[PDB]
């Protein structure tokens, strides 16, 4: 016979593909495209915060990948921190901690 | 000629200069030139789309090792020859293999499917994508399987079959596939570790690979225990059963990494010191005083729970530490009885009631305890522990002593040497030796002497492996000395024959005396004049002397120091990680004393809804565990890692592609 393999622990929900496009946009550094996605969030088709496959939030992609423009972009438009200052401390960066002042 | 001519004997394939320019532009990550080259390749030109380098670097494969998503999209757009490039994207550990999923010699084994290479590379996202596409791994056969078709496949290609089984077992033992596809990854890790151990036992070749796989599975189980963060989660995991049933399973499957976990040892120390706080915090003299007064007052707690089990004194035996203290107090009382038994003149001895009559039942209680151990575990569990073997021979000697005393009862310097009294006394002495050597197994509970005893216990195998070679050397030299020295066997005027006399004589007359003399020659207890015969034959005396000398050289100078060196290396390898072995042995002792059976020391022992709730609780807590575990290995793999040549190639090629894109724009 042949053993059948399947995702017995698939807790991650696919939801919409636009979440995946937005999460890829945070991983590429397109500031204006993520601004457009936040304008769409203001429209309301897709949410600001989406936990990915790796169990991480968008601000964690801003912090761990160490770029501050998109982090200031979601901080201007409003976003869910969800234990993100500890992640900023974890990356040993000073600037993102300073804007954050202005799983574990 | 004085010059070696050089040429390519295996010239392989060759490329056109336009094909070389195409491949070089693909390596540079160029948009415009590569797109133009494929556009002229659409019409009839020299440039072939499926150009393969003699290095096996197709433009498809080069772009896979180039990781440029736009370039690989361009190449799949005009339908290049897709061969094994999916497996190359799997090996490169790039998430861009989904593009190939949405769409000559081979570097990989023909057995390797994408899931096997994905499990080998141990990337969570790649394996998740592959199992989301819908993929079933081939079934490996059993460790002692009997299949006619698999036997015939071994007869056709044994090498390909063995490589196939190794690849399948390497795919199954991957931690990501276990965490992603298994119902119970702890049970799967245990069963897979046992299967890999038995596979390494059966397959003497490829043993290192299977041992590495088993250690990787054990490390995965230990890491999954590391990810826990609550005593409630530990109580859910270790008490799960389909009572610390999972900890029993870890004990049985020999998971020393799982068992010696600091959190698991925290739970075990909490359960062992049942309602006994501050025992380590108090002073050493104070805690030894408390241990001495509990062990001295042993009969009052052991008489309780036999008449009044619900009494607080009856419930004092419920604590496993008090049970261990009572058991060891009973054993030192047995050894005290043996000591007073060591400290008349009749053919058959009446039973010495004063000190040697209360030993009889205590031995009977020991026999009952060993019978209860025989019932709990079968024959392999009893023969697995060497201490159960020592207890078995101790009880056999004690039963033989009792039987010989009875035979003497129903039936000095005058009795035959085969009188049952003398043999009974000798058997009692050897049983006393074994019973008092039984105390060295109680050092596992202590922290200072535990690793010492465990290291000795698992270096005894190397000691025996050396003593086999010593046995062969001893037999050879004894045979030689027998053949040389047995014509001078003295028979007249000897008040004492053998080496065990005040004046040593007849040391090498027979084989048994030669074995004894060559054994005692190690410790220097055989004098030099045992090689001097009464006759004048000085040549045979010299040959015996030089044969004794050469043996003494081989035993003392060569083999003994070889044993020292082998012990040095073995103790290095053992005390590299002997602490986990000691904690495993201490957990075995503690959990043997955790059972409700055997609560009495050897003196005085002579539903579907609940299962569904436990299953859902274990499932939820272990979704939490695997989420923490994959977060941890993603975090770990992102740091303390060398970039090496491939990362520099990607980083430089991105700047090259950016420069060419800017030059195209401007
Ligand atoms: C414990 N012991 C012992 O007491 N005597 C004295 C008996 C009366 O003198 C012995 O002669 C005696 C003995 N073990 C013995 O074999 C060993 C084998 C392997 C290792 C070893 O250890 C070391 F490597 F040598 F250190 C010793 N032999 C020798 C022997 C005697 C009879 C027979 Cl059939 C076979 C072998
Ligand atoms: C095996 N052997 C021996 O049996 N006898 C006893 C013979 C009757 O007494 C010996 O005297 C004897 C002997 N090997 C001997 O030289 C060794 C050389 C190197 C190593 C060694 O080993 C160790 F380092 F010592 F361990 C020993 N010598 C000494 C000797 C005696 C006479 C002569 Cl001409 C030359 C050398
Ligand atoms: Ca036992
Ligand atoms: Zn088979």
């Amino acid at each position: 016979e042949v053993m059948a393999l399947k995702d017995v622990r698939e807790v991650k929900e696919e939801n919409t593909l636009n979440e995946k496009l937005f999460l890829l946009a945070c991983d590429k550094g397109d500031y204006y495209m993520v601004k457009k996605i936040l304008e769409e969030n203001s429209s309301g088709d897709l949410n600001i915060n989406c936990v990915d496959v790796l169990g991480r939030n968008a601000v964690t992609i801003t912090i761990e990948n160490e770029n501050l423009d998109i982090l200031q972009l979601l901080l201007d438009y409003g976003c869910q921190s969800a234990d993100a200052l500890l992640v900023a401390i974890d990356s040993e960066v000073v600037g993102a901690v300073d804007i954050l002042l202005n799983s574990t | 000629r004085d010059r070696i001519p050089l040429r390519i004997v295996r010239a392989e394939s060759e490329l056109s200069p336009s094909e070389k320019a195409y491949l070089n532009a693909v390596e540079k990550g160029d948009y415009a030139s590569v797109k133009k080259s494929l556009e002229e390749a659409e019409i009839y030109f020299k440039i072939n789309i499926n150009c393969i380098d003699p290095l096996g670097r197709t433009a498809l494969l080069i772009a896979i090792e180039n990781e440029n998503l736009e370039l690989i999209e361009l190449l799949l757009s005009f339908n290049v020859y897709v061969g094994d490039a999916l497996l190359h994207a799997i090996r490169k550990e790039v998430v861009g293999a989904v593009e190939l999923l949405l769409n000559q010699f081979s570097e990989f084994t023909p057995d390797i499917t994408p899931i096997i290479l994905a499990a080998h590379t141990n990337n969570y996202e790649i394996i998740k994508l592959l199992v989301q596409k819908g993929v079933s791994v081939p079934r490996p056969h059993e460790v002692r399987c009997n299949c006619v078709e698999c036997v015939s496949s071994s007869d056709v290609d044994s090498l390909r079959h063995s490589r196939s089984r190794l690849n399948i077992y390497k795919a199954l033992a991957s931690p990501s596939l276990i965490a992603l596809s298994s119902e119970d990854p702890f049970l799967t890790a245990f069963q897979l570790s046992w299967e890999l151990q038995e596979l390494s036992k059966v397959e003497n070749e490829f043993k290192s690979e299977y041992e590495e796989l088993s250690r990787q599975c054990k490390q995965f189980a230990k890491d999954l225990l590391d990810q826990t963060r609550s005593s409630r989660e530990l109580e859910i995991i270790l008490n799960y059963r389909d009572d610390l049933a999972r900890l029993k399973l870890a004990i049985k499957y020999r998971q020393k990494e799982f068992v010696a976990q600091p959190n698991c040892q925290q739970l075990l120390a909490s359960r062992w010191y049942d309602e006994f706080p501050g025992w380590r915090r108090r002073h050493w003299a104070v805690k030894m005083v408390t241990c001495f007064i509990i062990g001295l007052l042993f009969p009052v707690f052991s008489v309780c729970y036999l008449i009044a089990p619900k009494s607080p004194l009856g419930l004092f035996i419920r604590k496993p530490f008090i049970k261990f203290i009572c058991h060891t107090a009973s054993y030192l009382t047995f050894l005290f009885l043996l000591l007073l038994a060591s400290q008349d003149l009749n053919r058959q001895g009446p039973p010495p009631t004063i000190v040697e009559w209360m030993i009889l039942p205590w031995v009977l209680g020991f026999i009952w305890g060993e019978i209860k151990q025989m019932w709990d575990g079968g024959l392999q569990d009893y023969i697995h522990d060497w201490w159960n073997l020592m207890d078995f021979v101790m009880n056999s000697l004690y039963l033989a002593t009792i039987s010989l005393k009875i035979v003497a009862f129903v039936k000095r310097e005058s009795w035959d040497m085969w009188h049952p009294t003398l043999v009974a006394e000798a058997l009692f002495a050897i049983a006393n030796i074994f019973s008092s050597l039984r105390l060295i197994s109680l050092f596992t509970a202590n922290s200072h002497l535990g690793p010492l005893q465990i290291s000795l216990g698992r270096m005894l195998l190397d000691i025996l492996k050396f003593l086999f070679i010593y046995c062969l050397v001893l037999l050879a030299f004894a045979n030689g000395l027998n053949q040389l020295y047995f014509y001078y066997e003295e028979t007249k005027g000897l008040t004492c024959k053998g080496i065990r006399c005040e004046k040593q004589n007849n040391a090498f007359s027979t084989l048994f005396e030669t074995l004894q003399s060559l054994f005692w020659s190690i410790f220097g207890l055989i004098n030099l004049y045992v090689t001097n015969v009464k006759a004048q034959h000085e040549f045979t005396e010299f040959v015996g002397a030089t044969m004794f000398g050469t043996y003494n050289v081989i035993s003392l100078v060569v083999l003994l120091n070889m044993l020292i060196a082998m012990m040095n290396n073995s103790y290095q390898l053992i005390a590299d990680h002997a602490d986990i072995e000691w904690k495993f042995a201490r957990t075995k002792l503690w959990m043997s004393y955790f059972e409700e059976g055997g609560t009495l020391p050897t003196p005085f022992n002579v539903r579907a809804a609940d299962n569904l709730r436990r299953h859902h609780q274990y499932q939820e807590v272990m979704r939490n565990l695997v989420k923490r575990y994959v977060a941890a290995m993603i975090r770990d793999a992102k740091t303390e890692e060398g970039l090496t040549e491939e990362n520099f190639k990607e980083l430089k090629q991105d700047i090259s592609s950016f420069r060419f894109e800017v030059l195209g724009l401007l």
